[PDB]
């Protein structure tokens, strides 16, 4: 057993994104993503997401939630 | 400007493509999410220059009841 210390505490998260809009203004939206880790399904995170897991989850998800539902809603 | 309304359909679109063409390396896709995605500046700054003329266009009417 190698051990590394992962840390089912919370740990907070934050991307923004350029859309264009609906009415095709570059609307900037920050927006705020708490992912935390689990203990009893440890294995995913620790491994092959790594031990930055939620940097390699969060960014481009993220990029693509706020464009395509920015590209959706109006300034 | 597909690529902003159709944005879903080009995702889904590509994850097939992009299964089935990692399918012959060995590697299964979980996900596959389009993400990134801008364009020409002056296109919006020519439409704020639009909407700025519209605005434009009420304040001369405000001046309209300024001007009975």
């Amino acid at each position: 057993q190698y051990p590394i210390i992962y840390d089912i505490r919370a740990r907070p998260r934050k991307i923004s994104s350029p859309t264009g809009s609906k009415d095709l203004q570059m609307v900037n939206i920050s927006l705020r993503v708490l992912s935390r880790p689990n203990a009893q399904e440890l294995p995913s995170m620790y491994q092959r997401l790594g031990l930055d897991y939620e940097e390699r989850v969060l960014p481009s998800i993220v990029n693509e939630v706020l464009k395509s539902v920015v590209a959706k809603f109006n300034a | 400007g597909e690529l902003i309304t159709q944005r879903e359909l080009v995702s889904r679109q590509v994850s097939d493509d992009l299964t089935e063409r990692a399918a012959t390396f060995g590697l299964i896709l979980d996900d596959v999410s389009l993400t990134h995605l801008t364009f020409g500046k002056e296109f919006t700054e020519a439409v704020e220059a639009k909407q700025v003329a519209q605005q434009e266009a009420e304040r001369a009417r405000f001046v309209v009841e300024k001007a009975e």
